[PDB]
RNA sequence: GUAACGGGGCUAAACCAUGCACCGAAGCUGCGGCAGCGACGCUUAUGCGUUGUUGGGUAGGGGAGCGUUCUGUAAGCCUGCGAAGGUGUGCUGUGAGGCAUGCUGGAGGUAUCAGAAGUGCGAAUGCUGACAUAAGUAACGAUAAAGCGGGUGAAAAGCCC
RNA sequence: CCCGGCGAGGGGAGUGAAAAAGAACCUGAAACCGUGUACGUACAAGCAGUGGGAGCACGCUUAGGCGUGUGACUGCGUACC
């Protein structure tokens, strides 16, 4: 239920090398605002594919 | 003044060739270790192979004394709890003639990882002919 | 030449906020603020403050340019805890360690 | 789980007898060095010329020393041309230790010969403070339930309508 | 003066012998946590060191076959009270 001796901070590294993270491969850019987003979703402004969906 | 010590960037090793075809088991694998490792050289070293490439032909017609041709037993064990399996000399000179020789000049040489590394260079056949003539090795009446 | 922004005494562990620099260590400015931007995590809004930060002292007081700067060092480093009480069954008490952080980055126009 | 030669393997690489070689210990010898106890020379406020022998060690007995704080020697000596302390390097003694010096530091320190002790810590489920481990794991407190629009705002699943 | 939420927290300017003396402030040790550089490490079993020892890197060097750091392979070796 609980550990006889002390971990090591080697052992503590091991178990961290698969904690890190990604980074977003690349961003897409609109063809009439030519803003950059995430594929598959809306600007901020509000443009999707050029056809000015939701403003607001 | 220091002692002299091989270097393993600078040392030769040679390539031989042998027969086994009547020849007693024991007492082969004994020299075979003994080339493996640099006995025989005077620049041995404990530390650094400095042996030499040999080739064994006609592995399957190796001679024993007595009646161990039916009664030496070959033990090994898988991991399961069944576990323990056997054969015979007999048995494995028909299914798999090259592991008798290996089997004991690995026992002859030291553990770790230089010793696994000298069992590399040991070429074992259960013919007459090989496919190594571009290394050019010699005759050696053993 | 090299320019420093901090942010001391930063309310997170330094565990999770070098998961964020990681990814920027050795980037181009321009290139790190989009990380940044599509990262959903809290650190990353804390980073990117004291990266703006570092770009703007350049110009204005070592009067360089945005294109030509890259991110050349990045650390954390841990700050000083706070010691609070959390009470548990049976009369018992365990305490409770509210972890802080310094952040550090350093722009360059080599 | 081979498991009643340590193993590989051996028809001797087994057993009896005889004989000549070699390996083999911190044992003996050789070279260099330190110390203790003895006798001589009676050298001579004793160190040698030398000459023999000894030197594993708990409880425990005997002998000789290092360093720390304080008092006298000191209205002395060193010191802002950089003290104590902290951090490195080099040299040195049989050991506890000592000397010199670079960086940091920014005002106290102390020879020699004597004297006095709150005089040396790894342990006592020791005392106080600081920081690790498990771990970014368990959990976030009744299974009466939430959804949308608008507003404010740097930012709204939780605030206002 | 500038970034930032008329924020927190920082970068310049200036004061001062000194700001790496900035009010979380004289000196700033150790445990503990990090960035960078050199070497080693993904067919190898055990108090992690010791004796031997190649190769790489670096400073020397009147090459002087030395020093410093790392330590493939190998003999011996089951902590303290």
């Amino acid at each position: 239920a609980v550990q006889q001796n002390k971990p090591t901070r080697s052992k503590r590294g091991m178990r961290r090398s698969h904690d890190a993270l990604t980074a977003v491969t690349s961003l897409s850019v609109d063809k009439t605002s030519g803003e950059k987003h995430l594929r598959h979703h809306i600007t901020a402004d509000g443009y999707y594919r050029g056809r000015k969906v939701i403003a607001k | 003044m220091k002692t002299f010590t091989a270097k393993p960037e600078t040392v030769k090793r040679d390539w031989y060739v042998v027969d086994a075809t009547g020849k007693t088991l024991g007492r082969l694998a004994t020299e075979l270790a003994r080339r493996l490792r640099g006995k025989h050289k005077a620049e041995y070293t404990p530390h650094v192979d400095t042996g030499d490439y040999i080739i064994v032909l006609n592995a399957d017609k190796v001679a024993v004394t007595g009646n161990k041709r039916t009664d030496k037993v070959y033990y090994h064990h898988t991991g399961h709890i069944g576990g323990i399996k056997q054969a015979t000399f007999e048995e494995m000179i028909a299914r798999r003639p090259e592991r008798v020789i290996e089997i004991a000049v690995k026992g002859m040489l030291p553990k770790g990882p230089l010793g696994r590394a000298m069992f590399r260079k040991l070429k074992v056949y259960a013919g007459n002919e090989h496919n190594h003539a571009a290394q050019q090795p010699q005759v050696l009446d053993i | 030449m090299e320019t420093i922004a901090k942010h001391r005494h930063a309310r997170s562990s330094a565990q999770k906020v070098r998961l964020v620099a990681d990814l920027i260590r050795g980037k181009k400015v321009s290139q790190a603020l989009d990380i940044l931007t599509y990262t959903n995590k809290k650190a990353a809004v804390l980073v990117k403050k004291v990266l703006e930060s570092a770009i703007a002292n350049a110009e204005h007081n070592d009067g360089a340019d945005i294109d030509d700067l890259k991110v050349t060092k990045i650390f954390v480093d841990e700050g000083p805890s706070m010691k609070r009480i959390m009470p548990r069954a049976k009369g018992r008490a365990d305490r409770i360690l509210k972890r802080t952080s310094h952040i550090t980055v350093v722009v360059s126009d080599r």
